[PDB]
């Protein structure tokens, strides 16, 4: 499963 | 052939939610290299640009974003909005509710509770009937805004709390037996 | 010269808990399909069957007869999974091998003392003296009047009283200015 | 599919 | 003759 | 710029 994340 | 939707809960605060914001999801998928001999790793930036007050549950969805691990088709990303604990109010769809804490004194002799806004304010409200355990009282338009009619708002509602004591005296005790309501 | 099996079929066995507090047994009549002597001829049958619930079952307790399904030429029939659901109870509310009594009792029985005549499962009742200030939501264990444990049915789990306390609709100034002069702060 | 019922 | 799966 | 499925 592909790895997600938040970001400015 | 296509790959079953891949979940991403997308946690947003309630003043975000009052505003509206911005969120930048990073994802690492695999993709094909441009010559078949590789399965590579790759970045994307998704933008979410979270309504004023959309709900918890809402689906946004960025089509066929997922791995390609595969020859098929990769999965749908599907991020879902979710709630984030607020240390003041707890939310209810477009309202939300304000728990208050009274004396038993307070809940049938009156009382004033200064209710927080969610634009950092205080409203003065004082009751004068008798205050039941769970009674909520509506304070109107001060919840969210209405995602569909975002210049409309919903509620604000207050949820009593009515404190006991442990303890009371005989001479009160035996006044209350004559006096009380049913 | 190989089969293979359909799969299970579901059947919710709903129990009240009268019953789980003793036990009862439960006959469930299955009407099916069955392959004859010749490997091709079908017939309609019917079969009782016996479900002991145990004492103290909790709701999903699954009961599996085996290969109880409609029967082809060619299968395997399928498992028969009865599953136990709680009636409701007009009166109790089921909390594993707990019981809960929801009584209501007024503000006056709240605040001025009060006795609960607790009702058991099997006839009893149990007088609960309470002199001190009772709260809303307040809980009060009545030991061991609760349900068997299913492993272990010697064993019993407890009664829960739970109050709501009911407030007036209304108390008149008259009330009030009486009320103000001895509650406490 | 089969039919099930409950008897006395 | 049934199988039983327990709840705990 | 996805597909939006509200709840109501």
């Amino acid at each position: 499963g592909p790895t997600i994340e938040e970001v400015d | 052939k296509q790959d079953p939707p891949v979940t991403h809960d997308l946690r947003v605060s309630l003043e975000e939610i009052y505003s509206g914001c911005t969120k930048k999801m990073k994802i690492s998928h695999k993709r094909l290299n441009p010559d078949g001999k590789s399965i590579r790793n790759e970045d994307k930036i998704l933008t979410i640009e979270v309504k004023k007050g959309w709900k918890e549950g809402t689906k946004i969805t960025f089509p066929k974003e997922g791995d390609q691990t595969s020859n098929n088709i990769p999965a749908d990303i599907v991020f879902v909005l979710k709630d984030k604990p607020h240390n003041i109010f707890k939310r209810d769809g477009s309202d939300v509710i304000y728990p208050a804490r009274i004396s038993l004194r307070e809940a049938l002799c009156g009382c004033t509770v200064n209710v927080p806004t969610l634009d950092g304010r205080t409203i003065p409200v004082v009751f004068k009937d008798v205050i039941r355990p769970g009674m909520r009282r509506k304070v109107p338009g001060e919840g969210l805004p209405l995602p569909k009619t975002p210049e409309k708002r919903g509620d604000l509602i207050i949820e009593f709390e009515v404190i006991f004591p442990e303890r009371i005296p005989q001479t009160s005790r035996t006044v209350l037996e004559q006096v009380l309501p049913i």
